RNA sequence: GGUGAAAUUCUUGGAUUUAUUGAAGACUAACUACUGCGAAAGCAUUUGCCAAGGACGUUUUCAUUAAUCAAGAACGAAAGUUAGGGGAUCGAAGAUGAUCAGAUACCGUCGUAGUCUUAACCAUAAACUAUGCCGACUAGGGAUCGGGUGGUGUUUUUUUAAUGACCCACUCGGCACCUUACGAGAAAUCAAAGUCUUUGGGUUCUGGGGGGAGUAUGGUCGCAAGGCUGAAACUUAAAGGAAUUG
RNA sequence: AAAAAUGAUGAA
C-alpha cells in the first residue's frame, strides 16, 4: 500500500528536481527528498573556549562560527539515527521537535 | 592543382613603381571576387587581412602564418586549417599560439597572418569510394600511390619480405638511431597500438 | 614532575559497552579552577583525589 | 644535518598609507647568496592580513585584505593592495533562508591601468509590520537592483586611483550608496563588496608606490 | 528471478535464436 | 514517382562499396550539388565549381567557402568570433 | 610585541597537518602531522596524535621566534566531507595551551560554488 | 594515502602539506521552499538578441468556429548506436589489493567505453499522482504564487507635496496543505477515488484466475541493440489485494 | 559501519 500522501520526497508540481550527494556515502538522492540539516558549531570547542580566551591577543574577540548544510539519504540518516522510525500517526507531524 | 584549397589572386599597387603586381594567397572562407584586402600593421581585423600577430587580440584565428617575419607563410596553410592567438608576450615582443597539430609555438609578433580560417574545409570527410578517385587525386600531385605492403615483397626488396607466412617477424617500431634501409615501419614510436583503448 | 593531582567533583555516568568505566570531572588541585572530564576504571566518589600521569586528554565515550 | 634557519634575517613588513598603522608583522626569507638573492625570492610575496588589524578597529573583523610586496628596501618590505574579501564565517553567517541573494559582478580598470573584478552582495528584507513568512524578490526587482549596482560599482571605479578605491573601501561608501540607489526598488539587509580582485598589473612604476609610503 | 534479470536472460536467448536461425537461412 | 526508397543521388554506384560509405556520399553530394542563396544578389543562383568554390550565376560573384557546402560551421563561428574581437577593439 | 605565525591546521579523517608558516605562507615552521606521532596508522587522526604534533609545532616555533600565530581550519574540502575531522579541536587547544598566542581563527575549507562529480558512484558507498 | 582493519600505490630524484601563478573540461553549491515555469520528458551564474506562453484586466472583436478522439504526426530522462570535436571529473568492462570456505561481489587503488558538445539515430523508464480528457454540482479553514480592485492604512530623500516595499479586505487563476467525512471504498484511504442496484453529462484507451509469455511465428520500424503488433499447445487451485493477531 | 552459509517429505 502507499506508505505516504508524499511519496517520500517534496514535489508536487514540477516532476524532477535535481541530486544532491549524501554526505556519509555519496548516494545520488533527489534534493526534495534528502534530508537537510544545518550544522552551525561554534569553531572552538566548549571545553577549549576558555583556553583560546585566555591566549587570546585580541581582549574582545568574537569566535567565529562554521557553517554547514548536511545533505542524507534515508539509509544514512536513519543509520545515523538524524530520523527515526515512527509510529502510523507519529508520521504525520512535520514540526522539527 | 594538388591543392585541396582554393587560391585568390590578390592585384596591389607598385609602391615604387606605376604598375599592378599580383599575389598568389590562399583564399580565407568567406572571401569573395571584389573585396578589398588590406595588408600591414595598421589593417582592420577583418577577415582576408594581413596583419601581424602583435597587433592581434587574444584567441584570433588566423591562417598562412609566418615562422618568421618576411618567409611570406609557413603554418595553417592545407584546407580547413588555422592557428589559434593564444597570448602575447609584449616584453619579448613575442606571440604564443596554437598551431593544427595541438602544438604550442612562439613566434615573433612581426609575423603575419591572414585573419580567417583556409578555405575548403571538409574536403577528407567525404570518402573517396573507389580506387580511381585515389588515383586522379595522386596523379596531381606525386608518384606515391597504390602501395605495396613490404610483408608482400621478397626479403630483398624490402625488411618486413619472405617467410612462408606474410608476417613482419621482428618488432615494426624501429629506432630513431636506425639507418637508411631500416627505417620501415613505425619510426621512433614512443607507443603503439589503438589510442585510449 | 609528570604527576598531576586532581580532585572528582563530579561524577557523570557510566560508559564503557559492559559499563565498567565512569566518566568523571575532576578539578586541578596546584590551581583550582582548570577541570578536565577523565575515564576511570574502578569505583569513584565526589572528592576522590585522582592521580593523573598526563592531563591534557579529554574523556571520550560519553553518554 | 644543518639547521636551515639560521641563515634567515626576518624582514619586516609595511603596509601603505591608505591604511591605519603601517606595521603589519615580519617574514623571512634566506642569506643573500652570490648564487640567488633574498630579494627576488622575497619580491612578489602575497602577505594575508585582517582589515581589523590594519585598521586598529573590531568592526573591520572581517573583509580581509591581500597585501603584495613590490620591493625591498633595507629591512622594510612595501607592499600595496592586492586583493580584498570578505571572511568565510561572515558569508555564511548572511547566507540564510527565506530571502533572496542578490549578487553583482563588475570588471573595471581604474584611472591608471589597474582592471579589477569587483563582486557585490545583497539580500532582500522584511518590512517592519510585515506579517509574511519569507520576503523574498520578484526576479525583476533583482535584474532593476544588479543594474543599479552594477553602474554604482562601474561609477566609483575607473573614476578613482587604486589607493582612492582602497580609502573608499575602508569607509563603506559604496554599499551606503548602492543603498540609497535601491532603497525604490526593494529593501535590502547586508549590502557589501565582498571581494576585490586584481586581474592585470600596470608598469611599476615606483613613484607612486614611494608616494603610497612615505 | 528479479524480472528484470527474467527480461535480460530472455533477451540474450533472443540473440541466440536469431544468430543460430540466421545461419540456416 | 518516387524512384528509389532511400539510395538517392547514389543509384549511380549500383551495389558497391557498402551502404554506410554510400549514405555518407549521399549526404555530401546533396550538400554539394545543391543550389545556395547569393549573399549580394538575393537569388538562389550559388553553385560549386570545385572544392571550396563557390560562384553565382548571374552578378557573377564568387567566394571561397567550404569544400561540400557554401558555409561551413567554423567559419561561420570565427565570423562571429572575429566580429566580437574587432568590436571590441575599435571600442 | 609579537611575532605572528600562521597555523594552517588541516583536520581530515585518517590525518591531522599542523602547518605553521610566516605571514606570506610560503616559509615553513614545524609541519607536524598525528601519522608521525602515532604509530598504529589508525590512530593518525585522534584527538590524541593531533595534540603531540602540536605541541611538536609550538616547541619548533619556539626558539625560532614565532610567538603568536593565526589559525587557518581547514576540512577536506573539494566534493568530500569539508567536516573538519577529530583532531582539528585537540590540535587547536594544544597550540593555546602550549605558550602560543593565539589570533583571527578561519575555516577555510575549499568549498566549491559547484563541482566534479563526487566520489563514489549513484548509489553511493554500500557498506 | 586509504580502511572496520589493512594492503595495492606515491615518497630524501622531496611524496603529502604551504605559497604564487597558469591550463583544461565539466558543473552552477549556499540562497532552494510542501516555491515557480513547461505538453510531457524536463528547466537554477550574468548580460544581449530572437520568437513564444499562461493567468489577470477589458462596456474590444468573430459568432459555435467546440469536446474526446481509430488512422496519422511532433516531442520524448538515462543508457545505447554512427561520425567529428572534446576528454578535468567520475566511471560499465577490465586490471589489481583486501575480505571470504569460495568472492572476476559488496570495500580499496587505478582504469576503457561512457559521462560533455555538433550533426544523425533509437523511442524506452516505478516516462508515477502507479489516479485519461472536457463539463456541472456538493464542506469547514488558514497559508502561498501570479494578476486585478478598494483602504482618506504603515514605511521610506522632502516625514499627506515627485512612488516601490509592507498591512488589511475582496476577487480570478495555480502548486498545494490542514480538519472532518454527511458521501465513497475490501480496506489502506479519498475533497474526489463523492453526486454509483435511488445504477445514463460527453468521449478515448485498457482488463477478464495463475503460469507458459510479452515467449514462438508472421508483419513492420531500426545501422544494431531492439521497438511496436502478438498466439497456441501444454499446465495448474489458487496466484493476488488490504488489513488483524502472533 | 569486521565476519555470521544451511535446516529433507507428509502431518486435528
Amino acid at each position: 500500500p502507499k506508505k505516504r500522501a508524499s511519496n517520500g520526497r517534496n514535489k508536487k508540481g514540477r516532476g524532477h528536481v535535481k541530486p544532491v550527494r549524501c554526505v556519509n556515502c555519496s548516494k545520488s538522492i533527489p534534493k526534495d527528498k534528502a534530508i537537510k540539516r544545518m550544522a552551525i558549531r561554534n569553531i572552538v570547542e566548549a571545553a577549549a573556549v576558555r583556553d583560546l580566551s585566555e591566549a587570546s591577543v585580541y581582549p574582545e574577540y568574537a569566535l567565529p562560527k562554521t557553517y554547514n548544510k548536511l545533505h542524507y539519504c534515508v539509509s544514512c540518516a536513519i543509520h545515523a539515527r538524524i530520523v527515526r522510525v515512527r509510529s502510523r500517526e507519529d508520521r504525520k507531524n512535520r514540526a522539527p521537535p | 592543382s594538388g591543392r585541396g584549397a582554393p587560391l585568390a589572386k590578390v592585384v596591389f599597387r607598385d609602391p615604387y613603381k606605376y604598375r599592378l603586381r599580383e599575389e598568389i594567397f590562399i583564399a580565407n572562407e568567406g572571401v569573395h571576387t571584389g573585396q578589398f584586402i588590406y595588408a600591414g600593421k595598421k589593417a582592420s581585423l577583418n577577415v582576408g587581412n594581413v596583419l601581424p600577430l602583435g597587433s592581434v587580440p587574444e584567441g584570433t584565428i588566423v591562417s598562412n602564418v609566418e615562422e618568421k617575419p618576411g618567409d611570406r607563410g609557413a603554418l595553417a596553410r592545407a584546407s580547413g586549417n588555422y592557428v589559434i592567438i593564444i597570448g602575447h608576450n609584449p616584453d619579448e615582443n613575442k606571440t604564443r599560439v596554437r598551431l593544427p597539430s595541438g602544438a604550442k609555438k612562439v613566434i615573433s609578433s612581426d609575423a603575419r597572418g591572414v585573419i580567417g580560417v583556409i578555405a575548403g574545409g571538409g574536403r577528407v570527410d567525404k570518402p573517396l569510394l573507389k580506387a580511381g578517385r585515389a588515383f586522379h587525386k595522386y596523379r596531381l600531385k606525386r608518384n606515391s600511390w597504390p602501395k605495396t605492403r613490404g610483408v608482400a615483397m621478397n626479403p630483398v626488396d624490402h625488411p618486413h619480405g619472405g617467410g612462408n607466412h606474410q608476417h613482419i617477424g621482428k618488432a615494426s617500431t624501429i629506432s630513431r638511431g636506425a639507418v637508411s634501409g631500416q627505417k620501415a615501419g613505425l619510426i621512433a614510436a614512443r607507443r603503439t597500438g589503438l589510442l585510449r583503448g | 614532575t609528570p604527576v598531576t593531582l586532581a580532585k572528582v567533583i563530579k561524577v557523570l555516568g557510566r560508559t564503557g559497552s559492559r559499563g565498567g568505566v565512569t566518566q568523571v570531572r575532576v578539578e586541578f588541585l596546584e590551581d583550582t579552577s582548570r577541570t578536565i572530564v577523565r575515564n576511570v576504571k574502578g569505583p569513584v566518589r565526589e572528592n576522590d583525589i585522582l592521580v593523573l600521569m598526563e592531563s591534557e586528554r579529554e574523556a571520550r565515550r560519553l553518554r | 644535518v644543518v639547521d636551515p634557519f639560521t641563515r634567515k634575517e626576518w624582514f619586516d613588513i609595511k603596509a601603505p598609507s591608505t591604511f591605519e598603522n603601517r606595521n603589519v608583522g615580519k617574514t623571512l626569507v634566506n642569506k643573500s647568496t652570490g648564487l640567488k638573492s633574498a630579494s627576488d625570492a622575497l619580491k612578489g610575496r602575497v602577505v594575508e592580513v585582517c582589515l581589523a588589524d590594519l585598521q586598529g578597529s573590531e568592526d573591520h573583523s572581517f573583509r580581509k585584505i591581500k597585501l603584495r610586496v613590490d620591493e625591498v628596501q633595507g629591512k622594510n618590505l612595501l607592499t600595496n593592495f592586492h586583493g580584498m574579501d570578505f571572511t568565510t564565517d561572515k558569508l555564511r553567517s548572511m547566507v540564510r533562508k527565506w530571502q533572496t541573494l542578490i549578487e553583482a559582478n563588475v570588471t573595471v580598470k581604474t584611472s591608471d591601468d589597474y582592471v579589477l573584478r569587483i563582486f557585490a552582495i545583497a539580500f532582500t528584507r522584511k518590512q517592519a509590520n510585515q506579517v509574511k513568512r519569507h520576503s523574498y524578490a520578484q526576479s525583476s526587482h533583482i535584474r532593476a537592483i544588479r543594474k543599479v549596482i552594477s553602474e554604482i560599482l562601474t561609477k566609483e571605479v575607473q573614476g578613482s586611483t587604486l589607493a582612492q578605491l582602497t580609502s573608499k573601501l575602508i569607509p563603506e561608501v559604496i554599499n551606503k550608496e548602492i543603498e540609497n540607489a535601491t532603497k525604490d526598488i526593494f529593501p535590502l539587509q547586508n549590502i557589501h563588496v565582498r571581494k576585490v580582485k586584481l586581474l592585470k598589473q600596470p608598469k611599476f612604476d615606483v613613484g607612486a608606490l614611494m608616494a603610497l609610503h612615505g | 528471478m528479479r524480472a528484470k534479470w527474467r527480461k535480460k536472460r530472455t533477451r540474450r536467448l533472443k540473440r541466440k535464436r536469431r544468430k543460430v536461425r540466421a545461419r540456416s537461412k | 514517382a518516387k524512384r528509389t526508397k532511400k539510395v538517392g543521388i547514389t543509384g549511380k554506384y549500383g551495389v558497391r562499396y557498402g551502404s554506410s560509405l554510400r549514405r555518407q556520399v549521399k549526404k555530401l553530394e546533396i550538400q554539394q550539388h545543391a543550389r545556395y542563396d547569393c549573399s549580394f544578389c538575393g537569388k538562389k543562383t550559388v553553385k560549386r565549381g570545385a572544392a571550396g568554390i563557390w560562384t553565382c550565376s548571374c552578378c557573377k560573384k564568387t567566394v571561397a567557402g567550404g569544400a561540400y557546402t557554401v558555409s561551413t560551421a567554423a567559419a561561420a563561428t570565427v565570423r562571429s568570433t572575429i566580429r566580437r574581437l574587432r568590436e571590441m577593439v575599435e571600442a | 610585541s609579537q611575532v605572528f605565525g600562521v597555523a594552517r591546521i588541516y583536520a581530515s579523517f585518517n590525518d591531522t597537518f599542523v602547518h605553521v608558516t610566516d605571514l606570506s605562507g610560503k616559509e615553513t615552521i614545524a609541519r607536524v602531522t598525528g601519522g608521525m606521532k602515532v604509530k598504529a596508522d589508525r590512530d593518525e587522526s585522534s584527538p590524541y596524535a593531533a595534540m603531540l604534533a602540536a605541541q611538536d609545532v609550538a616547541a619548533k616555533c619556539k626558539e625560532v621566534g614565532i610567538t603568536a600565530v593565526h589559525v587557518k581550519i581547514r576540512a577536506t574540502g573539494g566534493t568530500r566531507t569539508k567536516t573538519p575531522g577529530p583532531g582539528g579541536q585537540a590540535a587547536l587547544r594544544a597550540l593555546a595551551r602550549s605558550g602560543l598566542r593565539i589570533g583571527r581563527i578561519e575555516d577555510v575549507t575549499p568549498v566549491p560554488s559547484d563541482s566534479t562529480r563526487k566520489k563514489g558512484g549513484r548509489r553511493g558507498r554500500r557498506l
